[PDB]
Order: structure tokens, then C-alpha cells, then sequence
């Protein structure tokens, strides 16, 4: 119906972008890069350690546990291309469930 | 400027009792409230946000509630670890004020 | 690993003009709101200004604000609260703290001090 | 046309006209005092305190040449909000709200706003405004309210009025809390009426804020030829907030109903209890006064009189009947 | 209604052109919302059902109350005048100098007692 | 990777019916207690039940929406072959809704059941 953009928030600065839920205990990411002959597992705090992931010829599967943490969120999205609406999508847990289709 | 009033000034207590603190917003607050600790010749730390959320790390025995605009913080049994001043935050507004302390000292 | 640092603070002339430092380590202060709270000798904390440097966005205690101005780069990492004019009622312990932003209801939101500096005496 | 509000007490017309040189305001309680300013090149502002004065209505009106539809709707008071837009102006409703605690009750005053060339008319129903902020940010030249057009006033006016919205959410959220914790705690009488009043408040403020919500769409989405291009990104945010707001109305308006239901359910336990009660006393006291109306019969001859000690002998059958009675409950903790 | 617009927009005939289709999508969702706005609505109304069930109750629990609070004050405070009405002569104290304070006096303070357990919990 | 997101939306599912089947559990633990004991919290429960399936209901619905989208509107991100499967999960998100509409009318039956059994106190 209308062209995606942030919305503005009464009480927030304009390019604030707030986990929305309440659990801000568990951070971890995890990787299963996988392919027809081998497969790799690692967790991992690093956020850097999983973006070069982006360019795989071969399926992976990222794993990020505690989406309190905004940093990984942003950064990760930043770096794939994620729009802000769209994070800002995830980080809203009071929502429900949808799926939306870009290019 | 809204001004968080928060009583006893000073408290004493005993190791392993119950000890509770109130502090009253005077304004409408919604639930932007937290609780810190300082040891004297220290940074404060976070005990207690959102007037009732307990923030990671913290001993189970730290409780915070709620009654409209009366915020109390509660310590389920006090430890030689625990005595320290006390001050509650509102962050309602984005000029964010704090109480004038409330001391703990061991009986 | 995420700690904060803050430094420039030290004796002044009273009506002169200070800066502090406020250096970053484990995040970036591109998604964070930093704060500055001070601390009067024989006194309680009093909050002074805070910055969120993604926008700009920038607030001020009303007894503070006019003379102090806050700032940061995301380059340097670094966060900057400029005293100008300063009085007799400014010395205090200066604190630097990051904040988060949680979710209470649609209308309301609220703000944490996580994490703490260590203080700069002025 | 009539005027169908409830507060006539006293009329009052300030004008506001501001510019980028220079500022000027006067109050007045005249009305060819804010006639030129419909020739006015700089940006004015006309708020009639007083809206029971038909005559200074419609004599504005006149001078404006407005339709008389918008007069007999801005006369009008019981409506929802609502936007009209036409060739020369726009029209918009809007309802301010006040909140008053020890006694639960919400007051709503509709004001209407007409806009025009480079003037804004408002219309409030009684005495005691929203825009004060506003008023400061003009008098003492703070931020860009100055170098504007009126569309920028406008604006000014609607987020100012979805900014006490907001107050007013935080007033009920207090409310809220400690209604919860009241029903939680001891529920009564006053408990279950305060969370009546409080679910038709929510009520109110609901059929209040959702046409408001489709007002800003409208204006910023409409983009009529009045209000600037760049004028729209204002009217976006401030339809933002008023998603917030509904949303926030929405979740408190479950949270009441949840209170009220919870309590409602346990109707029938108390039934069970009074009606217990009702028939422990009946059923000892009916034996009690057959007994005791049996010896009263005034007869010439009755067979206690030639009987000794009789008074001891009826008070120990009456007692031990009340005894056996009494034990007779119990069997399932009746009492 | 959802199905025919769904069916409009993904069997796509050669009789819709399709650059019209998007448009079909759009009131497919707006569809969408109102059948979960329907059955919101039907949520409510069974809600509103049981209510008018609880509230009828309510109100007989009123007047169970109020019968109560006057069978339970004046029952047994009635037998208390109706049995000195028995016709007994071997009783010597009625026939004692009085002034009679003693009944109206027990009457008055049983009375009183029972309003002042009936404030508690008030059924009043 | 399609393949990768179909297998996580399957095992969100499979948990689905996991959950439904627990809640049948507890419907039956509900339903021997109102049957035998009806005290004031089993109500309590009642409506917490009522109010958990409202939520079920509420975010099974929109679910569905979303693996009938992956089966039907085929974005350019699936490679067309592993629809099928995609159309498995519709299917499964079909059974959960119609289960959980059945519970709740079961709930509405204890409601009902246990207004009973009290008024049938009350009549004695
Ligand atoms: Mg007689």
C-alpha cells in the first residue's frame, strides 16, 4: 500500500532501533557450513568471524541466540543488505508472524 | 525536571534481614525506573530496570516493584557484600534524574 | 572485554573551559546513547548530558545546559562533553555510561545504564 | 445553526501573528480586530475561546467565505474527528481531552481547525488550551516555527495535541497499575466500578484516537495543494505516533477486560455462600419458633401448667434441637 | 471472498492482463484483515454471552443478599420476642418488678452485633 | 538454502503439534477436576486455557498465511523444486488451526459444565 520506511518514535532518537522483547541473558552465534562431502560447526561471539560467510558457495546456516544485543543485528544486516525496516521487524517481538518478499 | 524522592536517607540493618527502600516519582513516570548500587570510591552498577527486571548478573535476592508511582527496591537477605548507598533513576524523560541516595549500613 | 574510559579532567581556573575524553573499547558508540553523570563530593549523582551519535541527538541537564556542549565521532570511537564556563558548583566526580533502550509499552520507553567509566575528577 | 456545548462561561479571542522580522500578539474581545488578517501576507494565528457565541462565528465565517456545513459542524460538538478537504481550505476536528484523578473521569473539548492562505482558525469549546509549547516556540523564536507558512502551524497544533495524548496514556497507565494491583489484592464494589469507568474511558479514547489516525494519513498522504511538499514528512511522524498511541489504547483496553472477567468468574461461590447462610439461620430458627409458638396458645386448660420446672425442660429440647441442627451442617464445611 | 481473490491473482486467465494483478494481491490482503477482524469480533461476542450470564447472576446475588441480610438480623431476634409469649406460670420472673429494659435491650445489641459482622465483608 | 529453510519451518511445526498435544493434556486434567471438584481457581484456569488458545489461534492463522505464499507465490529464492514439500507444511498448518478451533470449543464446554455443577450445589 505504501512505499517501506522507518517510522518515527515519540520518545527515541530517529535512527533508533530497540529490541522490543524481554530477555537480554544469552548471546551466542553459530555457524553449520555444510556441503555434499564436508561440514564445519563453530559458535562464536565475534561478529566478524561469521560475515565472510556471506560469499559461500555452499550452504551455512547462521545461528545468532539474543537479539537484545542491537550491535549484532545492525551490523550483520549492514553487511547483507538487510533493509532497516526489516530489522527493525526483527527486533519488534510484539508482531506477528508474516513474510515479506524482496528482491 | 522530575524529581524522584527516595526514603529512608539512611538505613541501618542486619546481615541476613529484609531491607526494602522506597522512592516516589512526582510526576507520571510509566515504568522507567532502575536501581543502582555504589560503593563508596566506585562506579555505580545496575541492579534492577524497568521498575521490576532484574539485570543479568545480579543476585536473585535484589526485587524491584511497582505501585503507580511509588517504586519500592527490596534485598530478600542482606550479605557483608550488599551495603552500599542505593539510588533510583527515572528515564521517562530524556532529561533523566536520579534520588538523593539511601545509605546501608551494617548493625 | 566492553569498558569505558574517561580522561581530561583536573584543576581549572573558575569562568575558564575544560574538555573530557571518553574513549570506547569492546562497542561502537555509533549504537549506543552516551551518557554523562556527575558526582559532587558529599553529594548523590546528578545526570548532565547525553548523546546518541547515530543522529546527533543530543539533551542536556537544565542547570548545565547553555554552557556544556556533547559530542562524538565514530571515527575516533570516542565521546566529548565541552565545559565552558565553569563555576564553583561544577567540581565533581564526571562519569561516562552506556545506556540501552528496553521496551515497556507502545508510548513509553526506558533507558539503562549498563555499563560505567571510572571517573574524572574536576 | 445552534451550539450544542455544555460550557458557555466566558469568550475570549487572542491573534497571533508571527513572521520571520517580527512577532506580534493581541488579545482581544472584539471582532473586526481579526477581520484585516485575512489580507495578511505573514503567517496568523486565530484562536476563538468561546465557541458559544454563534454571531462571532458566523460573522467570521462570512468574512472567510467558508461553507456554512463547516459552521454547523463546528458548532456541533458530539462527532468524531474527521478531515474535509476543498479548493480554498482544509477542515479538521479534533478533540482535546483532560484527566483528573480521586475521580475517574475524562472531559472531552472539541476544537476545530480551519485552514486558509497563510491563516489558521481554531475554534475551542471552553476556556484552557493544549498549545502552549507552541506559543513559547513563537514568542521567543525557537526552532523553525518562524519561518514558516501556516501549514507549519498546523502541524504545530496537531503534534502538540498528540503530545498530551501521550500525557494522558501515562495518566491511565498509572491508573491501570494500580487497578491491577487493587483487583489482584482485595476486590469490592469500588475495585469492579473503577474498572467499569476505566474500560469506557478506554472506550472513548479508542473511538477517539482512530479517526484521528485516519485524519494524519489523509493529510499526509492527500498532499493537498495547501500544505507544501515539504511539509509532509511532519504529518508522517506525527501519524507515527498516533499508530503509538493506538496500540498502546489497544493493549490497556485487553489488560481491563482480562480484570474484569477475571473477577466476574467467581459469582456463583459467593451465591453459594449468602444462600448457605440464609439457610443455616432459617432452619434453626423455624423449629425454634414452632416450639415457641406451640406453648404460646393462650387454651383454658394447657397440660405445662400442672407440669414442673418447664421452663428448663423446653429451653434444653430448644437447645439440643439447635445443637443437632448445627451438627447436621458441616458434613461438607457449610459453614 | 478470500478464496475467489486468491484465485483471481495467482490462476492468473488470459482475461486479466498482468499488470493487473498486483492490485488483485492488495485486496487479497485486505481481505485477509477482515476475516481476522471477523472472528476478533466473534471472540467478543461469546465473551459478551458468558458476561450477560455472570451480571444476571450478580444481580441475583444482590437481592440474595439484601433477603439475606434482613432474614439473618430478624429471625431469630423475633424469636427471641416470641417465646416469653408462651403462657407458662410456673416461671416466677416475669411477674418481677421490672421496666422492662432486659428484651428490647438483648434486641438492640444482637441487632447491632449482627450489622456491625455484616460490615465486614459488606453484603450491604 | 531452500531446502535449509523448509527443514526449519518443518520442525517449527512438528514442535506445533507437539504443543496442541500437551494442551490436550491439560484439557483433560482440566475436565476430570471440573468434573469431580469444582473449586474457584479451576475457572482461574478455565480462562487462562481460553485466552492461551486465542493467542494459539492468533499466530497459527497468520502461519498459514505465510507457508500458503511459500507454496503458491514462488519467489525467485526457492529454485521451484522443493514447493511440494512447502505444500506438506501447508497442510500440516491446516490440521494445527482446525485442532486448535476444536479445543477451543471444548473449553467453552467446561465453562458451561462447571456453571453447572455449581448451580446444582446451590439447588440442593
Ligand atoms: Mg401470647
Amino acid at each position: 500500500m505504501e512505499e517501506k520506511r522507518l517510522s518515527a518514535k515519540k520518545g527515541l532518537p530517529p535512527g533508533t532501533l530497540v529490541y522490543t522483547g524481554k530477555y537480554r541473558e544469552d548471546f551466542e552465534i553459530e555457524v553449520m557450513n555444510y556441503s555434499i562431502e564436508e561440514f564445519r560447526e563453530f559458535k562464536t561471539t565475534d561478529v566478524e568471524s561469521v560475515l565472510p560467510f556471506r560469499d559461500s558457495s555452499t550452504p551455512t546456516w547462521i545461528n545468532i541466540t539474543g537479539i537484545h544485543r542491537t550491535d549484532v543485528v545492525q551490523r550483520v544486516g549492514e553487511f547483507f543488505g538487510i533493509h532497516p525496516l526489516v530489522l527493525e521487524d526483527i527486533l519488534n517481538v510484539h508482531q506477528r508472524p508474516k513474510v515479506e518478499f524482496f528482491e | 525536571d522530575i524529581q524522584m524522592t527516595q526514603s529512608p536517607s539512611s538505613l541501618s540493618a542486619s546481615v541476613g534481614d529484609r531491607v526494602t527502600i522506597t522512592c516516589r516519582a512526582s510526576q507520571s513516570v510509566s515504568s522507567a525506573v532502575a536501581w543502582y548500587q555504589q560503593k563508596p570510591g566506585k562506579a555505580p552498577k545496575l541492579l534492577i530496570y524497568s521498575a521490576s527486571s532484574l539485570y543479568s548478573g545480579v543476585p536473585s535476592r535484589f526485587s524491584g516493584s511497582r505501585s503507580g508511582t511509588d517504586f519500592t527496591l527490596t534485598i530478600s537477605s542482606l550479605q557483608p557484600e550488599d551495603f552500599a548507598t542505593y539510588y533510583c533513576q527515572q528515564s521517562s524523560s530524556s532529561l533523566i534524574t536520579f534520588g538523593q541516595g539511601t545509605k546501608v549500613e551494617i548493625k | 572485554e566492553v569498558q569505558l574510559v574517561e580522561s581530561g579532567g583536573g584543576l581549572v581556573q573558575p569562568g575558564g573551559s575544560l574538555r573530557l575524553s571518553c574513549a570506547a573499547s569492546g562497542f561502537n558508540v555509533s549504537y549506543y546513547s552516551i551518557h554523562w553523570v556527575r558526582q559532587a563530593p558529599g553529594k548523590g549523582l546528578e545526570w548532565v548530558a547525553s548523546i546518541s551519535s547515530s543522529s546527533g541527538s543530543t539533551s542536556y541537564a537544565d542547570s548545565v545546559k547553555g554552557r556544556f556542549t556533547i559530542s562524538a565521532d565514530t571515527s575516533k570511537n570516542t565521546a566529548y562533553l565541552q565545559m565552558n564556563s565553569l563555576r564553583a558548583e561544577d567540581t565533581a566526580v564526571y562519569y561516562c555510561a552506556r545506556s540501552y533502550w528496553y521496551y515497556i509499552w507502545s508510548y513509553s520507553y526506558g533507558n539503562a545504564m549498563d555499563y560505567w567509566g571510572q571517573g574524572t575528577l574536576v | 445553526l445552534v451550539y450544542t456545548g455544555k460550557y458557555r462561561e466566558d469568550f475570549e479571542i487572542e491573534v497571533m501573528n508571527y513572521s520571520i522580522e517580527e512577532f506580534r500578539e493581541f488579545k482581544t474581545t472584539d471582532v473586526e480586530s481579526v477581520l484585516p488578517f485575512r489580507d495578511s501576507s505573514t503567517p496568523t494565528w486565530i484562536n476563538i475561546t468561546g465557541i458559544h457565541r454563534t454571531d462571532v462565528v458566523q460573522r467570521v465565517g462570512e468574512f472567510f467565505g467558508i461553507h456554512p456545513l463547516v459552521l454547523e459542524d463546528i458548532l456541533n460538538v458530539h462527532q468524531r474527528p474527521k478531515v474535509e478537504f476543498f479548493e480554498n481550505y482544509v477542515f479538521i476536528v479534533l478533540k482535546m481531552f483532560t484527566y483528573d484523578k480521586n475521580l475517574h473521569e475524562l472531559e472531552s473539548e472539541q476544537v476545530s481547525l480551519i485552514l486558509t492562505k497563510n491563516c489558521v482558525l481554531m475554534f475551542q469549546e471552553k476556556i484552557g488550551d493544549v498549545f502552549d509549547p507552541v506559543r513559547e516556540r513563537i514568542r521567543y523564536n525557537r526552532g523553525i516555527i518562524r519561518k514558516k507558512r501556516a501549514d507549519y502551524l498546523l502541524y504545530s497544533l496537531i503534534d502538540a495535541l498528540v503530545d498530551d495524548y501521550f500525557v494522558l496514556l501515562e495518566k491511565i497507565d498509572d491508573e491501570i497499575d494500580v487497578l491491577e494491583e487493587e483487583v489482584l489484592e482485595r476486590p469490592e464494589k469500588e475495585t469492579v466500578q473503577r474498572t467499569h469507568q476505566l474500560k469506557r474511558n478506554l472506550v472513548e479514547l479508542r473511538k477517539t484516537i482512530w479517526p484521528l489516525r485516519e485524519v494524519l494519513s489523509s493529510l499526509y498522504r492527500d498532499v493537498p495543494p495547501l500544505i507544501e511538499k515539504e511539509t509532509v514528512p511532519y504529518f508522517r511522524d506525527v501519524y507515527d505516533h498516533t499508530i503509538q498511541i493506538a496500540d498502546t489504547v489497544e493493549t490497556f483496553r485487553d489488560i481491563v477486560s482480562g480484570l474484569l472477567d477475571v473477577y466476574l468468574s467467581s459469582v456463583s461461590n459467593k451465591t453459594n455462600e449468602v444462600m448457605k447462610v440464609l439457610t443455616i439461620i432459617a432452619t434453626i430458627f423455624m423449629p425454634l419458633t414452632f416450639i415457641a409458638g406451640i406453648y404460646g396458645m393462650n387454651f383454658e386448660y394447657m397440660p405445662e401448667l400442672r407440669w414442673k420446672w418447664g421452663y428448663p425442660v423446653v429451653l434444653a429440647v430448644m437447645g439440643v434441637i439447635a445443637v443437632i441442627m448445627v451438627v447436621y451442617f458441616k458434613k461438607k464445611k457449610w459453614l
